[PDB]
């Protein structure tokens, strides 16, 4: 068996060159002449060492009693010695394509994390079965026949599109072949893919760590006290978001505010979640979300998709999610995101 | 256990892995029961062979106990590793042999041209000129020992490898390297942790080929490329992208490789003619394998 | 699938209509056509709450909605000869009633009970009040506001009604109480968790 499977360093690779070709050719262009020059010059380097190993053990007698081995070998190192001097400019000039291209590095890492959920994806339906090549559709879409690049010559301002774009048309031809329900999940994970792309913003791993499973976190007979206000569910739910360091005095709180029992009962909460987690500096918009959302778990886990959905929208957007509220428009999808190779499949629920 | 343990025996007798200076560590990572107490060099060469073997069937477990996919693991397997093992441990020896010889013969030459420009400017100007090759010859050369020691253990990985690696993905190939690697270091294998895979088991020239080829840069399509080429039993190729058979095809346009399908109708006239001829051929479709390559 | 919601079902059966045919001579065909779609999207989102939108699942789809569309234009054509426009009182609002009682969207009922239902909603959503300024098309959804009905007499004008719902529809609106989403919203939610906890 020998299988060929997408490695994320290899994806990365790809996408960094096929940017690095959409947006300055001309680096392209270089870097491409300058590995195959250093490939040419190993070889040839190879082959001189090759050469003078074979010239020394192919002589016999001395070497000063032929001349024409003397010649040959002075020949072959003043060869070898002009093949390095190349060999370093070409290290100077791949260091300048290097720095170069260090800029697009992020928008290849998050094209390998987008492909590889897709490829995720098919662990919560077997309908979502999603190739390599889809995923290069969505990127060349994004890259090269995108509507808001039109006027922009800016390469930071053309790499900040172009980041938002991919997120976006990966979302939206993913999710067009996706149950709706799932969408949010979905949205969800391109979300902290976003969210992993920001320099400016933590971590946040215990709170997403705690997000997902948390109902491990077991809790005994003492170990959960009697609130009052809220129910059994409700009270180890606020056990639990306790262990973090931001919500240690959340029973505290709780019971200090008398106000949260009407929130409690409000039909959207997660629209005025009030602030009940402790922290020394103000946390971001990004992490009030997240907050939220630990809170909304917590107590209000109806509401839990809304909440989720508010988080998408501080993420990715207000109308990142909007186009799967409207209608397929089929026709351009068929005229021009459709190859004649790739046949149109409509699944249908009974 | 018994009959591997006994296979690798036979087979590895034509192996020269007698070491006189291995010292048996304190805890001795035996798999075989009937292993001697005092064990030998070929005798932990052949138990962690064995122990490699085992470790695909724990690999298997492991991932089918997740969900994934697992092929099913043969005493064939076992057989194309101490194939290979054998083949490549025979190889490294005798390529670090000739380049010692090499190296040898011209250093001496250059000793012999220093006598002789002692007993003049040109020869003078040539031997400054081949210090530094002087230089990196003699540190090859005192390097040759500790190579002549890594050379069983470092054929051993790379032959597992071969045998086993090819299915698994990036994550699980470095997972069962590195349950061998801790292996032979438990039984005092020597081994080096340096070399790279791929640039152990191919030279620079294959790969500048490879990619001639098309073979994608990458260290898993390097890995690819290696096994099909040291194959010991016929390889079957999983490539969704399609880049392998492009990759195969480019390898083999001077040998004339024919391409072809399980459900073409001529495949079998194909295959005859493949077999005739002793041309490439390359079959696709495998989900619809014809029992009629079974011999 | 089923659209999302409310709105998501009636923007796309105003995609499916054709424009020439809302807009032919009686000017309030339109209003029927719209009347059609909010009654359709209701029906199809009482699906969604199983037990309680209906007795049982019945498959409300775009058979119906045409087969009205169809009854509709007939009737309408029948009673409007060819006239610019028709009086609300005039129209025949026993015959699309009945028809869409009995065999649009009442052939698949095999309940009294979910019958009693549909005839509920037909009586209240067809009648010459829907024409009014001051029709509503849904009560206390949120205790204090209620949907009313678009004073709009041509197509495109319901189009941006439509379009200008807001994104906070509950079951309400479906005349079911706004609890009938809480458990199954819960479950979802614990879905997605687990969904998400399956992709790492």
């Amino acid at each position: 068996f020998v299988n060929f499977t997408v490695t994320r360093s290899s994806l990365q690779s790809q996408c960094l060159n096929e940017v690095l070709k959409a947006e300055r050719p001309d680096v392209d262009e270089k870097r491409s002449d300058l590995l195959k020059l250093q490939g040419e010059f190993q070889l040839r380097l190879r082959q001189l060492e090759k050469s003078l190993l074979q010239a020394l053990n192919e002589v016999k007698g001395r070497i000063l009693d032929d001349d024409t081995i003397i010649t040959t070998l002075e020949n072959l190192k003043r060869e070898a010695a002009e093949v390095t001097r190349k060999v370093e400019e070409t290290d100077i000039v791949m260091q300048e394509v290097e720095t170069v291209s260090q800029q697009y590095l992020p928008l290849s890492t998050a094209c390998s994390s987008i492909y590889f959920t897709m490829e995720s994806l098919k662990q919560i339906h077997f309908l979502y079965q999603y190739s390599l090549q889809f995923f290069l559709d969505i990127y060349h879409n994004v890259l090269y026949e995108n509507p808001n690049l039109k006027g922009v010559t800016d390469h930071t301002q053309r790499l900040s599109i172009i980041t938002k774009d991919l997120f976006q048309v990966a979302f939206n031809r993913v999710a067009r072949g996706m149950l709706h329900q799932d969408h949010i999940t979905f949205a969800m994970l391109l979300a902290r893919i976003k969210l992993k792309g920001t320099v400016g913003e933590p971590t946040y791993d215990a709170e997403f760590q705690h997000f997902l499973r948390g109902n491990e976190i077991v809790l005994s007979a003492g170990s959960t006290p009697r609130i009052q206000g809220l129910t059994v569910e409700q009270a180890e739910a606020v056990v639990r978001l306790s262990c973090l360091p931001a919500f240690k005095d959340l029973i505290a709180k709780v019971q200090a505010d008398e106000q949260f029992g009407i929130w409690l009962d409000s039909s959207s909460p997660e629209q005025t979640v009030p602030y009940l987690w402790s922290e020394e500096t103000p946390a971001t918009p990004i992490g009030q979300a997240i907050h939220r959302l630990l809170l909304i778990q917590a107590f209000r886990p109806d509401r839990l998709l809304a909440m989720a959905h508010m988080f998408v929208s501080t993420n990715l957007g207000e109308s990142f999610m909007s186009i799967m509220e409207q209608p397929l428009d089929l026709t351009h999808i068929v005229g021009t995101e459709v190859k004649p190779n790739t046949p149109v499949l409509m699944c249908s629920v009974p | 256990t018994e009959a591997l343990y006994q296979v690798g025996k036979e087979f590895t007798s034509k192996m020269d892995l007698e070491k006189p200076n291995y010292i048996v560590p304190d805890y001795m990572p035996v798999v075989y029961d009937k292993l001697p107490q005092p064990p030998s060099h070929r005798e932990a060469i052949v138990n962690s062979c064995v122990f490699v073997h085992q470790t695909l069937h724990q690999a298997n477990a492991r991932l089918a106990k997740r969900g994934g996919r697992t092929m099913a693991i043969t005493p064939r397997h076992y057989l194309d590793f101490i194939n290979h093992y054998a083949n490549l441990f025979h190889e490294k020896r005798s390529e670090l042999e000739e380049q010692q010889m090499h190296l040898n013969v011209g250093l001496r030459k250059i000793k012999e041209t220093v006598d002789q420009v002692e007993e003049v400017n040109r020869s003078t100007a040539l031997l400054k000129s081949l210090s530094a090759e002087r230089e990196r010859w003699e540190k090859t050369s005192e390097t040759f020992k500790n190579q002549m020691s890594t050379i069983a253990g470092d054929c051993l990985l790379s032959a597992a490898f071969i045998a086993y690696a090819g299915y698994f993905d990036q994550q699980m190939r470095q997972n069962l390297f590195t349950t061998w690697s801790h292996h032979l270091q438990q039984a005092n294998i020597q081994f080096r942790t340096d070399i790279a895979r791929t640039e152990y088991l191919s030279n620079a020239d294959e790969r500048l080929r490879w990619q001639a080829s098309s073979l994608p840069a990458d260290d898993l399509c390097t890995e690819n490329a290696i096994m099909l080429k040291r194959f010991n039993r016929y390889p079957l190729i999983i490539d969704p992208s399609g880049q392998a058979t492009e990759f195969i095809m480019n390898e083999y346009k001077d040998r004339k490789i024919t391409r072809t399908s399980f459900l073409d109708d001529a495949f079998r006239k194909n295959l005859e003619s493949a077999l005739r001829f002793g041309n490439p051929l390359l079959v696709q479709d495998v989900e619809s394998y014809d029992p009629v390559l079974n011999p | 699938e089923p659209p999302p919601g409310v709105k998501a079902n009636m923007l796309r059966t105003f995609s499916s209509i054709p424009v020439s045919r809302i807009c032919k001579s009686p000017n309030e065909r339109a209003r029927l056509y719209f009347l059609l779609a909010w009654f359709h999207a209701i029906i199809q989102e009482r699906l969604r709450y199983a037990p309680l939108g209906w007795s049982k699942k019945y498959e409300f789809g775009e058979s119906d909605l045409r087969s009205a569309c169809d009854t509709v234009d007939t009737w309408l054509d029948d009673t409007a000869k060819g006239r610019q426009n028709i009086s609300p009182d005039k129209i025949p609002w026993s015959a699309l009633k009945t028809l869409m009682a009995q065999s649009i969207y009442g052939g698949r009922v095999d309940n009294e009970f979910d019958q009693r239902l549909l005839n509920t909603f037909l009586e209240r959503l067809f009648t010459t009040r829907s024409f009014d300024s001051e029709f509503k098309l849904a009560c206390k959804v949120d205790g204090h506001k209620d949907i009313q009905m678009p004073d709009g007499i041509r197509r495109e004008e319901f189009v941006q009604w439509v379009e200008l719902l807001p994104d906070t529809q509950t079951p309400s609106w479906l005349g079911l109480p706004n609890n009938a989403e809480r458990v199954l919203l819960t479950t979802q939610g614990v879905d997605m968790i687990s969904k998400m906890l399956k992709m790492q």
